[PDB]
């Protein structure tokens, strides 16, 4: 009994995983609200919580769960299933249950991340500036090696103004817009020139408290498709650099349409993961 | 004040205190504008508002 969201086979992560290549000893950290570790379909195996009071294993409220589910829900026969199932998932708790979060916060995860050995960091949060301190936290991070992911934004489209917000506008960040199951834009998809790739952002069925799930848009739906998408590569490629898995995930995207709109397009896992 | 929000799409309509309607991507972003600004609103239904989303004003 299954279920396999659209996201999935849209983004061809099913196509890999029938190949034997399904994330194992893979590190991806969910930069977010937390992890409900207790539901059955997601492994928490570490983490790290910067948000004073509560523990990185607990969200109270919902975002990160269904985050984590689209990167790694457990390939069982119940429940959903995650882009890379046998991925190693890291909860590092940046955001309150409220969903609110501080630069110090965000910096504290990511510098967690890059200690800890993550290969993958997915942000799907953002702010309309970002802080000398992220900044240098982000490049950090991709310098040491770590694929670093981020949703590109929601703020839509408005003539020729750039909307992507910050780590997503960060060179050492991937920058990932939204597409819905017919492969078209989303309306609310952030748009400028730092805009990378795209992947299922609207209708995303995934895992959510209390053990169990939800549907929801936005570009932090599209986001971990793609840090789950770099985590297949890495468990078929395990000594490519972290440059390397981003052209990789880059330069095998399915063409949509202008780049300011769409980046390079539709990210494909088996023609990046080739 | 809390600089950092999900990048999850739920939009919600304010009214401001000199009675324009604002459409922002998030209940976390309305906060946001708020504390760091001093900002004054209230929920509406969302037919008060444009099909389209504003920032912080």
């Amino acid at each position: 009994a299954q279920t396999v969201p659209y996201g999935i086979p849209l983004i061809k992560a099913d196509k890999v995983q029938a190949q034997g290549f399904k994330g194992a000893n893979v590190k991806v950290a969910v930069l977010d609200t937390g992890i409900q570790a207790s539901h059955p379909d997601l492994n928490v195996v570490g983490g790290a919580s910067f948000v004073a009071g509560e523990a990185y294993n607990t969200d109270g409220n919902g975002h990160g769960t269904h985050v984590a589910g689209t990167v790694a829900a457990l390939d069982n026969t119940t429940g959903v299933l995650g882009v890379a199932p046998s991925v190693s998932l890291y909860a590092v708790k940046v955001l309150n249950s409220s969903g609110s979060g501080s630069y110090s916060g965000i910096v504290s995860g990511i510098e967690w991340a890059t200690t800890n050995g993550m290969d993958v960091i997915n942000m799907s949060l953002g702010g309309a500036s970002g802080s000398t301190a992220m900044k240098q936290a982000v490049d950090n991070a991709y310098a040491r090696g770590v694929v670093v992911v981020a949703a590109a934004g929601n703020s839509g489209s408005s003539g020729n103004t750039n909307t992507i917000g910050y780590p997503a506008k960060y060179d050492s960040v991937i920058a990932v817009g939204a597409v819905d199951s017919n492969s078209n834009r989303a309306s609310f998809s952030s748009v400028g020139a730092e805009l990378e790739v795209m992947a299922p952002g609207a209708g995303v069925y995934s895992t959510y408290p209390t053990n169990t799930y939800a549907t929801l848009n936005g570009t932090s739906m599209a986001s971990p498709h793609v840090a789950g998408a770099a985590a297949l590569i890495l468990s078929k490629h395990p000594n490519l650099s972290a440059s390397q898995v981003r052209n990789r995930l880059s330069s095998t995207a399915t063409y949509l349409g202008s780049s300011f709109y769409y980046g390079k397009g539709l990210i494909n896992v088996e023609a990046a993961a080739q | 004040c809390p600089s950092i929000c999900p990048l999850i799409y739920a939009p919600v309509c304010v009214e401001d205190s000199n009675q324009d309607f604002y459409l922002f991507v998030n209940e976390c972003e309305v906060r946001k504008c708020g504390c760091e600004a001093g900002f004054v609103y209230t929920f509406v239904p969302r037919e008060m508002c444009k099909a389209t989303t504003s920032l912080c004003p």
